[PDB]
This record gives C-alpha cells, structure tokens and sequence, in this order.
C-alpha cells in the first residue's frame, strides 16, 4: 500500500557532464560543483543524496513499464485501485514516460502498453467478466477540458465530485466504454491530438497541461449475477513541467500558463507535505489537480510516482528540486480497499440468494434431525464417486451425509490424481 | 493611474453603493452636480481611480448598478448622488427575483449579464491600468447575491489576473431577515470561495451592535450601515489614492492577508469610531486607534475574534503620524495577545499608512483581519442550511429554476470544507 | 410599471372590493369622479390621456344587484361600465351552479376583460383574487376562473384573499359543501391563499375597536387596510422592500402548504388611539396575539412555520429586530425545528390613511402579519366532518347534482381535503 | 428501499434462528455469511494434491466449486 517513487533519467543523446550516480540501483546523489570564485573555502554546499524505491538510468519502455506499473495494473484486475502520475522537468520525458514516443509505437509509451496488458489480463481471466472504461481529461489553466468524445473546449458541467462511494469522481465526464485494444488506442490517440502543447526552449513541444487518463475497471464474478462488481480505478496521469519561467518571457500563453502550471505543482507538493505530515483535513479543493487526486495520493489508491529527471550541466537545480519533491512524496502510504460496486439491485439479488440458500439448508437439516438422517449408506457403490468425478466438469451437487460424503470422495480422489 | 471598477448589486449592494459613492464624492470634494469643489491639489490628483472627467469639469464615478427591479435605482437616481451616474450604466430587469438566488443566477440573472458584462467591458478598458473591480452586494438575497456571484465568474474569466474586491453583507446570526437567507448565503459561498480574490463579510446584526454600542445612536437606519461600509470600502484603498508614507494597494494588502487561497474571508471595522457626547472627550493618539481597532465589537462581521486565531491581520492608518509608533502598537498589541495569534506566521501584521486621513478626523485607521473566527459563522449558516435542506424546505423554488438538488449538496460540501479548513489552521501547531 | 390586476367574485368579493378602492382612492388622493387634483397609483390606477384614473379592477357576479349598486354609487364614474360585469341569475349558493351552468359565458367575458386589462400592463406582479369560500359565485365561479388563469397566463402570481366558514357562526346551509368544493379546486391554482374567518374578524372588532354591532362593511375595511398593507412596498418605497413575488419564495416552503393566517395591528378607535405608546414592540406582540388573527384558528395548537411581517410607518429596523428577537425569545411561540428563521421583515415609510367614517385611528405605525403555519389544520379539521356529516347520508346533495356533478366529485374533494390533513401533519411532525 | 430493509431484516431474522439451533447442536460453526479470505479457496485448491478438507455445513460453495474445478484441470 505504499507509495513507490520511481525514478527515470532521460538518455542524453548529447551526452551532457551527468553528475548523478546509482550505486545500487536505489540511491541518487548529485554533486553541484562549488564556486570557485564565490568565497574561496567558504561555501560548504556540495553533495546532496536521495533514496527512493527505483531508478532507470538508461532503460527501454518494456523494462519502465515493468518495473513502473505492473503491479499497479495487477492490482486493479484485483479490484484495487491505482494511480501513476509523473512529475519532473519541462523536456525530461514526463510524456514520454507517459506515454511518449517510445520506440515505433508499437504498444510502446506507458499508457499503451498498460491498456494492452489490461485487455490482455481480460482475455486471460475467462472466468471474471470486466467491464472497462476510459476517461482522458486535460486541466490547463485550472479548467478541466474533456477530450475524448466530442470537445466542448469550455468545461461545461465538468466538475470534480466527491466520493460517492469511496472515490473521487467526475461529473459530466465522457466515460467511454471500451470492449477491445483498438478504440482505446483510437480514444487514446485522439485524447493525444486534442491536447495542449506548446513550443518551448527545452522541449520542442511541451504538455502545458496536466491530463488524466482513467481506466475505470468494473468487475464481476465468473458466476456474475449481480456479486462483488465494479469500482475499481487506474489514473495514468502525466503532469506539466515545472518550468523556471526564465527561459519563457513571452506572456503570449506560454508564461501566463507557465503560473498556472506552477501554481497547480506547488499546491500539490503542499498536499503532500501536508499528507507527510498527516495532519487533519489536507486540503485538497484549492486546485483541480488536487481535486483530480484526491482519492489518490491518499484514500484507497496503490500510487506510484514518476519522477523523470535530466541530467545536464546546467540542469542540476531543477533536478535537485524535482528530486526534493519525490523523497517528501515517499513519506506516504494510503489505503487499499476492495471497493465494490453499491448497486440496489446488486444488493437485492446477492442476497436474496443468499436467503434461499440459507432456507434451503435450514430446510434439508430439520428435516435431518426431524425424520432422521442416515450416515454411512451406499458406501458400496463407487459409481456415485464415479459420477461425481465425471460430473465435477459440470454443476451439480454432493450427498450432504457422512461428512459430505468423505469430503465428496476426497474430491474426487484429488480430481483424479489431476487428470493423471 | 491604478483604476478600480465599482459595481453595485440588488438592494443591499446598490444602497451601499449609492452611500459609498457619497462618501468617496464628498472626501475628493466632487459636488453632486459633477464639478469638483474640494480646492486642494491631492483630492483631484488621483481622481481618476473612481471618477473619470467628461466634457466640462463634471467628473462621473466608475461604477455600475445592477438590479433586477427598477425601484431601487429609482431611489438611488433620486438620492442626493443619484445624478453623478453614468445613465446608461444602469442596468436593470423587469421583474426582480424573489429573494431566489437560483432566479438571480440562472432565469433572470442570464438574460441581464450580458448587458451588464458589456458595461463592465466598456468602462474596463477606457482604463489605462486596472488595479480591479470592487462588487458591493448581500448575501441572502435574490437578485443580489445570484447576480453578484454570476457576474463576478464571469469578471474572473475575463479578468482572471485583475484583483477581485468583494463586500458582501453575510445574513446576521441571531434576527434573519428573509426565510431563504441560509440556502442563498451558502450558494453564494461557493462562489466566492473559488471567484472572489478578496471577500469582505459584513453583518448586519454586527453594524447595529457597534453603532448602538460606540456610535450609541438612538435611531440606526440603514444610512448609518451604509455609511459605516462606505467608510470602510474608502479606507481599504485610500492607499491607491493619496501620498502614504508606506503606501500598500490593493495587491499587496491581498498577498500580505490570503496565507491560503480559499482563506480570504475577512472581517474588517473602522476607527475612530466615536459617539458624539465622548467625542471631545476622546484623545486621537495611534494607541488609542489600535485598542479601539483590535477590540471584538469593532468587528463588522457578527464573529468575535477571540474564539478564533487570527491567521493575519493588516491596519491601513490614515493621517500625519509616526511609523515608530504604529509598528510599536501592533508588535505590542500581537505580544500582548500572542495566544490569539497563529503561532506558524511571526508577525501576524500588515501595516500601511497614509498621510491623508478623511475628512475632520486628524486620525483614522481601516482594519482587515483574516481570523478563523469566521468558522462559527459559516458554522451557523450550514447549522440553518442542514436544517431546511433536510426537510427540503422552499427547496421546489430553486429546483424549478432550473438548479439541480445536487448543486445544493456540493455548495454545503465546499462550506463545510471551508469550515474545516480554517479549524485544521486554528489547531495547527508549529513543527 | 409594477401593476396587479385586481378580481373581485362574489357578494364577498365586491363588497371587500368597494372598501379596497375607497382605501386605495383616498391613499392615492383620486377623487371618486376618476381625476386627482411619482406614478404611485400605477399599481392599481392606469391614467388616461384626458388625467382621468381607471382602476385595474373587475367586479364579477352572477347577481346583478351587488354590482348595481356600484354603478349607482358614488363609483359609478371610477371603474369602467364594462369591467363592472354582472350575471343574469344567481348562483344560488350552488358550487355547482356556479362552476358548471352559470359560470361559463360570465367567465369567459371576464377572460376576455382580464385579458385586456393585462394588455395594459408593462410588468405584471400578479392578480388579487378577492372572493368567498361558501358561495356558488365565490366559490364555483372563482375556482372556474383561477382554473383558467393557470391554463393561460401561467407563472404570474395569484394570492387568493378567500373566506372560509366560521367555525360555529355561519350564514349558509351548504357551505361546508361548497368551501370543501372550492378548497379542493384552488388547492392547486392559487400560489398564495389567505384566509378569513367572519367570526375573527367579528370578534377583533369587538375586542379592540369595542363595536357591539359590527357589520360588513367594517370587515371589509380591515380586509382592505390589510391587503393595503400588504401592497403598500408595491407603491411607496422604504427599507426593506418586500415583493408580490417574495412572498411565496418566503412563505411556502412546500408547494401544497400556501394558506396563510393574516392578523393587522393596530387595532383601535380614536377614542382608545394616543392612549397607548403604540411601539413596534408591543404592535408586533399584538399581532402575534392569537386573539388578533383573522382565522378562528388558535396558533398554540400548531407551531408557525414562516412569518413575513409587514411595517408601515415609521418603523425602524433596529426595533423591528428587537422586537423580532423578542418574539423568538418568548416561548408562547413555537417554530419548527426546520425553519430556524422563519422571518420576513418588511417596513415601508408610508404610514396606512384612515378612511373617514370609519373606526381605524391615525396611527403613524402599522402592522399586517402574514403567517404559514401548520395549526392552520384545525379549520379544515372542522369542515372535513362539518361536510361528511352531511355527506354519509347526502343531504343537499340533489341540488348540487343537478347542476353537473357527481358524488365523485364530493368524495374526491373530500379526500383532497384528507390528504391536506395528513400533510399538514406530515409538516408538524419530526 | 423498503424491499432492501425487510430483507435484511429477513437476512438478520434467519441468522438469529440459526445461531439459536446451532446452540443446541453440538457446535457454532460460522454463520458463512461470505468469504472475504478468497486466499483460502487458493489454500484448499494447493492442499487437495495432499490430506486437507473443510466444507462445513454451507459445503463452502461446494469446496469453491471443486477448487475452480481443480484449478481448470491444472491449466487443462
Ligand atoms: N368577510 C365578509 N364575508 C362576506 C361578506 N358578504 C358576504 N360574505 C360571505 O360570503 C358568502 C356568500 O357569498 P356569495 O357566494 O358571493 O353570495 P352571492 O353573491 O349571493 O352568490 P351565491 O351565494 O354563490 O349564490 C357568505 O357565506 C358570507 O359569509 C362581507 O361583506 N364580508
Ligand atoms: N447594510 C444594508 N443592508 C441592507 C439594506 N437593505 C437591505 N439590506 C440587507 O440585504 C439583505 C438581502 O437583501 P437584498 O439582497 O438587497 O434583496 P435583493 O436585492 O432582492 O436580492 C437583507 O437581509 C437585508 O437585511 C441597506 O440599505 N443597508
Ligand atoms: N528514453 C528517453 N527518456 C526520456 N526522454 C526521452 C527519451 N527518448 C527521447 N526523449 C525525449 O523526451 C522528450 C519528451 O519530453 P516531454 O516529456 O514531452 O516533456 P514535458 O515533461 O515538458 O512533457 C522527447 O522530445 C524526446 O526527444
């Protein structure tokens, strides 16, 4: 139920003076030069060293994803919920983490390859039925833009709500079924058009703006019927840059957005810092993305966060405080609750079968102790056994007498000897 | 050459309005005719705040009024100031909305909003530099508070880095006046809490409490209310109008108060306020001003601040005084009463001066405290909320408007966070 | 500019409605020939080109002598000759005569004539319904022409000023027959309706203007003062103005529960006046005296639900909250748990005029108390076995039969009125 | 609404009648209300390749039907 902070390095392919280290694949350090100039002997700011749950110095999207999310994804064909969000610098692959270029695109990127393995799981477990949704959503100068259906582009009736039945929601959000790996990439890849990005010094096109990408899992049992169903959550999120507006200037919605970017981060380390804390109430209404995460980061959400770092001469503050970020987000750990489905008519049927059946066995036992029960009969005819083993393939029942007929013939001579 | 946009709403909003543009005409020496009568170079040096010049030397106030009901600004046109307005920035419906926000917000308020926001448009970008709008309105009232908050959602989109001043007249704790005070102060809670930038809370139990206890009137009409606010909205920014010796605008008195965004409601009150058989036999000294001003029964909003802490607190001062002093009062005044105070902030304290007090007072000071006290009054108003909403008392009202049941559900949400809030930051210790 | 369009039905409705239009005359300074010597009459007077004053009134009855004496009277000048509309036979104190034989073609003329009159008006606060629960003219034809206004003009808001049975004291043999009749018919029509007990009315004038011999056109004229009061924010400005609109937003929490105690204060003769302070405080507990209703309907039984004061005069909002504050101190007065307000002040600053020949002093201070409260039960109480008695055995049922109804039609008013009592018991109880 | 609250109360009534026949027979087994530990029906499916059994009077869903029908024939 912890949070697992991972860490990923963007592969410099100008290969930039990189400071950073990974003795043993769990510790970073960074080591900023001293200013020769600045007080000579009299600085003593030199090393500063992190611990976190991962890092990927140079890695390929198969190896991230598999150490990054699967579990997360596991989890939720468990009925738990999940939440992955990545958080760094502008330009060191936050989105291409999350669902980048990958290689070939070929079930390359995070949230591909994380729907391909979701309908994999659903194909393999023949025996439950799944019923999956997506929802990709974009807040951008703290409004949030549905993308996937039509785009109104005027967040109209997007609200985020509170839990209804123990997670965060949105309402008017266009939840879109899915039932095979095509129309979740096509929704996907047009959630991925419809987005916001601009041109940037660092990044050629920076996400100036943080989207959510939902994959809402609704179980059922293989008997179905109306028993332990839906509510269970996966939010793929890849948060903005953080920029340094430095570099930026122009006010020509690459600054003014820039503040909203930064102003969303910086509530969210405050929630953070405040959740570390653990104290009362930790804010979450004073801006979407927190609204958004709600549930995660803390309720009952397996959450895992990215942190893609560069390493570059130049960018070792930024990277310094994108690592800062990550260990004060280490500090948590949230809840994991089997959260199922609140239906009426769910109710009603799962135990109204339970009331038969509890009548049926009353039942059959009175009449046992009334009449009168016989143990030990038929022990002679092993065909019964017989029968029951041919009939295990199929529904049917047992003689309840003589300890449920030796455990229905040791179940069937251990379901004969499994299959031999 | 940092302007400000008034805007009146409702009854309420447009009284105050009509009393503070009175007071603002009558401390820059602008006579109700237009033409400036004050002779002295510091009233028409930043005239162009609140008023503009016309053809001749009439000088016209910056202000819009919004009603849904033509017999209030058919009053306020026959007021004494009532000829200063712009004509065409009087703007009003046909038939007024019955103490329903839900027709002030949605039904009626929808069709007037456009031709308000294209007034506001107007007069917004004759100005040079905009400091921000002010929107003078009640809580608990149809046409006030629903077109209120309507129009100040949409001023935040337009204007979304334009300062935000709100003074909304919160419904009284102990006498209410309309039945449906409860469910439209806390639909216009919701709004304020994510539009306003700045939020003023005003009681009117509150005001005639100060006036009959301080002012020790006999006979308090809503004059004296709407003056007591007008003396207050003046003194909030006569820092952006005369020469201060520390001067402090809106903005800065905004970042030094809001510790956390969705905390920017305050209670504010005026000094000196004085009755008139003491008034010779009180001595104006800046002690004198701080004691009156930190007292609980100054306080305009019906909260008293010792139940709660206060988060910050800012002293706009008025007049030929000395720093040292001032800023030797408050430090005094936090050490003194360090257990009102939030532990996690080391000074508490935001002070202004000005070196042009009003009008026949040598001193004045303006107080704008950010407290959790504020708590026990939205605490109060979701008492009563919970209790109609239960039964879903007047409740068919709005929902044939056209809001939906849930909006009331997740305004209540927003509230009670907002009341969870300020106690998490009431309680909070330091480390 | 902020008109209301008054209707007057019935003996009852007309003849409140004279006293009405003389207490609105004498306020507005019109003299009875149509001509007065800012645009206050609006509300009720559109003036013609010529300086003459047309009220916006229509008197509708089904007897003609009722309405001729208004054309004979010293009004014959005022309203128009074709808004005084009269019938040809009486209803004849049969709902069903005049709600099913009678009643048509008279409302359908007065359709067309309310039609026109509000095709005079800029805005339209709303109508003035002025009739009587207990009467075939009352009460079939009123029911019939709120029926009617609702098809057609809408959401305007109708507040029905009606008459019910006294409790013991009554007139009639069959009204409980046709108030349960009319009480079924504009339980869903009418937005506010309040009521009035001849027997309040009778006793408030012997108690407090000390008449040994009232009579009708008194009562009237304490029904005109209160309507008068409870328009005056329509006319003249003051603090806190109150709405025709308001009224129901502050008043009807549910849309089934809208009848409504009205109680005035002052009231006293001449004699009595200038011998009291007269205070807002003790006018206000006057007016929440149960003696001072107009409904002979105790309020210790039930527990108020909504109170909308009404101040004329010069009433300052410091005393009216103190005195407000003060009644909800006292604990004779009981509220709901779910309406921890409950209150509507209102104040204006014109002072109500005294009709001369009439028993109402000069006061300069007034109060007209309009209150939604759930003892408001107890009346229907009284009817709902006042008309089954009659019922289970049917007397006089033939009658109303024979005018187009049907027993159907008795037992479902009979079970409206039932499932008003369940409701307001419902609104009592936690 | 009024169907989910009768029965349960229904529910609740037959789980008291159970409970006071179990008190006299010989023992109080559980009530099998459900089985939040999915992880045992896994723990029986392992042990019937050894000596184990619990089926109870509820049968536990038929040894949770045969241990998922032996685990699908051991993966067919
Ligand atoms: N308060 C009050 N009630 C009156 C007055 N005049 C008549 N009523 C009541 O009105 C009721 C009958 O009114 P109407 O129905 O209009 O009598 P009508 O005009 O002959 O018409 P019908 O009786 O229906 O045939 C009686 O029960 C009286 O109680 C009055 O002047 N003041
Ligand atoms: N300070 C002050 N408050 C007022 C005045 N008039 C009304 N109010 C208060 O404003 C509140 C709401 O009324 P309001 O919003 O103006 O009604 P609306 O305009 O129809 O929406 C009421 O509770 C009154 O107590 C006034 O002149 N001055
Ligand atoms: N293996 C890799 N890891 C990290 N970044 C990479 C990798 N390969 C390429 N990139 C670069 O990362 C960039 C994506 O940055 P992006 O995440 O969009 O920035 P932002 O964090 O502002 O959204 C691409 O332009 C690509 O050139």
């Amino acid at each position: 139920q912890a949070v697992k902070v991972f860490v990923r390095t963007r592969p410099t392919a100008t290969s930039g003076s990189g400071l950073k280290l990974g003795p043993d694949g769990q510790s970073v350090s960074v080591n900023v030069p001293k200013d020769l100039s600045a007080g000579p002997v009299n600085n003593q700011q030199e090393q500063f060293s992190f611990k976190f749950d991962g890092v990927l110095e140079n890695v390929s999207q198969e190896a991230a994803y598999t150490t990054l999310a699967h579990e997360v994804v596991d989890s939720l064909m468990a009925g738990y919920n999940g939440t992955i969000f990545a958080y760094g610098q502008t330009g060191a692959g936050k989105t291409f983490t999350m669902s980048g270029g990958g290689t070939a695109y070929a079930h390359r990127g995070l949230i591909p390859r994380a729907i391909h393995h979701v309908f994999r799981e659903v194909d393999m477990r023949a025996d439950k039925m799944y019923r999956v949704h997506v929802s990709y959503l974009e807040i951008y100068n703290e409004q949030l833009y549905d993308l996937l259906g039509d785009t109104p582009g005027t967040s109209d009736a997007l609200a985020v709500l509170e839990d209804s039945n123990s997670n965060t929601y949105v309402r008017g959000l266009t939840l879109v079924p899915v039932r095979s790996e095509e129309e979740a990439l096509a929704q996907f890849f047009l959630g991925e058009q419809g987005r916001t990005t601009a041109g940037h010094v660092l990044n050629a096109e920076s996400s100036r703006s943080h989207t959510v990408f939902t994959i809402h899992v609704e179980m059922r049992t293989s008997d179905a019927a109306s028993e332990r169903a839906v509510l269970s959550k996966l939010n793929l999120v890849d948060l903005a840059g953080s920029e340094r507006t430095k570099k930026t200037g122009v006010t020509g919605q690459t600054l003014k957005e820039a503040q909203f970017i930064n102003r969303s981060l910086s509530f969210l380390e405050q929630t953070v810092n405040a959740l570390s804390r653990k104290d009362t109430y930790v804010p979450f209404r004073q801006t979407k993305l927190t609204a958004v995460l709600r549930d995660a980061l803390g309720g009952n959400c397996k959450t895992v966060m990215v942190a893609n770092i560069w390493a570059e001469p130049s960018h070792n503050e930024e990277t310094l405080s994108t690592l800062r970020f990550a260990s004060r987000v280490r500090t948590l750990t949230t809840d994991l609750a089997l959260n199922e489905s609140n239906d009426p008519a769910l109710l009603l049927r799962r135990y109204e079968r339970q009331i038969k059946e509890l009548k049926a066995e009353l039942a059959m036992r009175d009449t046992l102790s009334g009449k009168g029960r016989v143990s030990y009969d038929d022990l002679t005819d092993d065909e019964l056994r017989e029968l029951h083993a041919t009939c295990r393939r199929f529904l049917h029942g047992e003689a309840e007498p003589e300890d449920l007929p030796a455990d229905s013939m040791k179940r069937v001579r251990e379901t004969f000897k499994a299959l031999r | 050459m940092r302007e400000i946009v008034h805007i009146q709403g409702g009854q309420c909003g447009n009284q105050i309005g009509a009393k503070f543009w009175e007071v603002v005409s009558d401390e820059h020496g602008i006579d109700p005719t237009g033409t400036y009568h004050g002779d002295s170079d510091l009233q028409l040096e930043r005239i162009n705040v609140y008023f503009n010049e016309a053809t001749g030397g009439r000088y016209v106030p910056r202000a819009i009024l919004m009603d849904l009901e033509p017999g209030t600004m058919d009053s306020v046109r026959s007021g004494p100031y009532g000829q200063i307005f712009r004509p065409d920035n009087f703007v009003f419906g046909q038939t007024g909305a019955g103490n329903n926000w839900a027709k002030g917000h949605y039904t009626e308020g929808a069709e007037l909003i456009d031709s308000v926001l294209d007034v506001v448009r107007k007069e917004a970008e004759s100005c040079d530099c905009l400091q921000g709008f002010q929107v003078c309105h009640s809580l608990g009232g149809g046409t006030g508070s629903g077109m209120g908050t309507l129009l100040i959602s949409k001023i935040r989109e337009e204007y979304p880095d334009r300062m935000m001043l709100t003074f909304s007249v919160v419904p009284s704790p102990k006498v209410s006046d309309t039945v449906v005070e409860p469910y439209n102060a806390t639909l216009s809670v919701h709004q304020l809490v994510e539009n306003a930038d700045e939020c003023m809370v005003l009681d009117n139990e509150a005001l005639y409490d100060i006036c009959f206890r301080t002012l020790k009137l006999t006979t308090p009409t809503f004059g004296d209310l709407n003056h007591l606010i007008s003396a207050v909205m003046s003194g909030i920014t006569c820092c952006l109008r005369f020469p201060g010796q520390l001067n402090a605008d809106l903005r800065k008195l905004a970042v030094n108060l809001i510790p956390f965004p969705r905390l920017h409601f305050f209670m504010v009150g005026f000094t000196p306020l004085t009755s008139r058989g003491s008034q010779q036999y009180r001595a104006l000294t800046v002690p004198e001003l701080t004691q009156q001003m930190w007292d609980a029964k100054n306080m305009m909003c019906a909260a008293d601040p010792r139940h709660g802490r206060y988060l910050t607190a800012s002293a706009l001062f008025r007049g030929r005084m000395s720093t040292k002093e001032v800023d030797e009062q408050m430090l005094n005044v936090q050490n003194k009463n360090s257990s009102y105070f939030v532990e996690w902030i080391p000074n508490n304290v935001k002070s202004s001066v000005c070196d042009i007090p009003p009008k026949g007072l040598k001193m004045s000071a303006t107080f704008i405290g950010n407290s959790t006290a504020i708590q026990e009054m939205f605490k109060r108003v979701s008492e009563q909320f919970t209790a109609m909403f239960r039964r879903k008392a007047f409740l068919h009202w709005y929902t044939g408007e056209g809001m939906d049941e849930m909006e009331f559900t997740e305004a209540e949400s927003n509230m009670n966070d907002l009341v969870s809030e300020y106690q998490q930051y009431q309680d909070a210790s330091a480390e | 500019m902020r008109e209301v369009i008054s209707i007057h039905i019935g003996q009852a409705g007309i003849q409140v409605g004279n006293a009405c239009w003389e207490l609105y005359c004498l306020e507005h300074g019109i003299q009875p020939d149509g001509q007065m010597p800012d645009d206050a009459f609006n509300t009720f007077f559109s003036e013609t080109g010529a300086g003459k004053h047309v009220p916006r009134c229509i008197f509708l009855d089904l007897e003609p002598t009722v309405v001729d004496e208004v054309r004979t009277g010293t009004y014959r000048q005022l309203f128009h000759p074709e808004q005084l509309i009269s019938g040809k036979e009486d209803a004849a104190n049969n709902f069903a005569r005049g709600h099913y034989t009678i009643g048509k073609e008279i409302v359908d003329l007065a359709l067309d004539r309310i039609r026109k009159l509000a095709d005079n008006c800029t805005g339209l606060q709303g109508f003035l319904v002025f009739n009587a629960v207990g009467g075939g003219t009352g009460s079939g034809l009123g029911s019939l022409l709120l029926e009617r206004l609702s098809v057609d003009y809408g959401k305007k808001s109708k507040l029905g000023f009606t008459v019910y049975p006294s409790p013991q004291v009554s007139t009639a043999v069959v009204e409980p027959y046709n108030s349960v009749l009319s009480t079924h018919s504009l339980l869903e029509h009418t937005d506010v309706a309040v009521m009035l007990d001849n027997e309040a009315i009778y006793d408030i004038c012997r108690r407090s203007l000390d008449i040994e011999r009232p009579t009708y056109t008194n009562l009237n004229r304490l029904i005109a003062q209160v309507i008068s009061s409870l328009t005056a924010s329509l006319r003249f400005d003051g603090a806190l103005n109150v709405d025709i609109t308001e009224f129901q937003t502050n008043l009807v929490p549910y849309p089934r529960i809208h009848f409504m105690l009205s109680s005035y204060a002052p009231i006293i003769s001449a004699e009595k006046a200038y011998h009291e302070q007269l205070s807002v405080a003790e006018i206000t507990n006057a007016a929440f005296e149960p003696a001072s209703m107009m409904v002979k309907c105790d309020p210790r039984h039930g527990k108020y639900m909504a109170c909308c004061l009404m101040y004329r005069g010069d009433v300052v909002p410091k005393d009216v909250n103190a005195s407000v504050a003060t009644i909800k101190t006292k604990r004779t007065i009981q509220f709901v748990d779910w309406c921890p307000t409950g209150f509507k002040c209102g104040i204006n600053y014109q002072p109500p005029t005294v009709v001369p020949g009439g028993d109402l002093a000069k006061v300069q201070r007034a109060v007209c108390m309009i209150s939604n409260s759930t003892a408001i039960g107890e009346i229907f109480s009284r009817l709902d076995h006042k008309f089954d008695l009659m019922y289970a055995k049917r007397a006089f049922v033939h009658w109303y039969v024979g005018e187009g109804m049907e027993e159907g039609e008795f037992s479902e008013a009979r079970e409206d009125l039932a499932a008003l009592e369940k409701d307001f018991e419902e609104v009592g109880a936690e």
